[PDB]
């Protein structure tokens, strides 16, 4: 009985870190997926920015 | 060719690491082309028309099908131009100078024609002073800040 008390207490102990570990890694890839939308936002913009003024450089030129 | 038009379209001199300010001015192209075919004319005045570049560059063509003795005149008659525009407009000419091999197999045409006694390989002597005339023709002057820098292309017959 006081044995697997013991075992009872350790599975607790051993959910809640499970939990915990289940929290963290939610937490690091919504952070990295936001940092991911970010980096590929930043770069399209500046992608069509930048194809825009070369464009209209070209048809100043022309 | 490609690196040609790599180097015609995206070569950029840095002014802030040089350490003057800057005046950023782009280039201008004298492309002298002696005796390409008819792809490698497409091939550049194509990119050129992409990069935008013939609002200021100039063309001397002189293809294969055309006469093969006016390849003498075709690279004088350009930097006749480039020392031109280098020397009294304060420029950064970049000349291309295509295929010279043709340059030097109509020169060794004229060379024979006159039955002089040629070096190596069948080619006249005075072949180093053609060459030098050509090329020498070339560099910075001082005070004036035109300039020529040159890229002709060669053509190694066995590499």
């Amino acid at each position: 009985s006081k044995l697997e008390a013991i075992l009872s207490q350790e599975v607790e102990a051993e959910i809640q870190a499970l939990l915990q570990e289940a929290e963290a890694k939610a937490e690091a890839v919504k952070r990295e997926a936001e940092e991911k939308a970010k980096a590929l936002l930043q770069a399209r913009e500046r992608a069509l920015e930048a194809q825009y003024r070369a464009a209209l450089r070209r048809a100043e030129s022309a | 060719n490609e690196i040609a038009a790599q180097i015609a379209r995206q070569a950029t001199v840095r002014p802030d690491l040089s350490g003057e300010g800057e005046k950023e001015e782009p280039f201008a192209v004298v492309f002298a082309a002696m005796g390409i075919t008819q792809r490698e004319l497409s091939y550049f005045i194509q990119e050129f028309e992409r990069t935008g570049a013939l609002s200021r560059s100039v063309l001397f063509l002189n293809k294969a099908d055309d006469p093969t003795i006016e390849r003498i005149l075709t690279p004088r008659m350009a930097l006749t131009v480039a020392e031109y525009l280098a020397f009294e407009h304060d420029y950064h000419v970049l000349v291309i100078l295509t295929d010279m091999t043709n340059y030097c197999e109509a020169l060794r045409e004229i060379g024979a024609a006159r039955e002089e006694i040629p070096g190596r390989r069948g080619y006249p002597g005075y072949m180093y002073t053609d060459l030098a005339t050509i090329y020498e023709r070339a560099g910075v002057v001082e005070g004036k800040k035109g300039s020529v820098t040159q890229i002709p292309i060669l053509s190694m017959p066995d590499d």
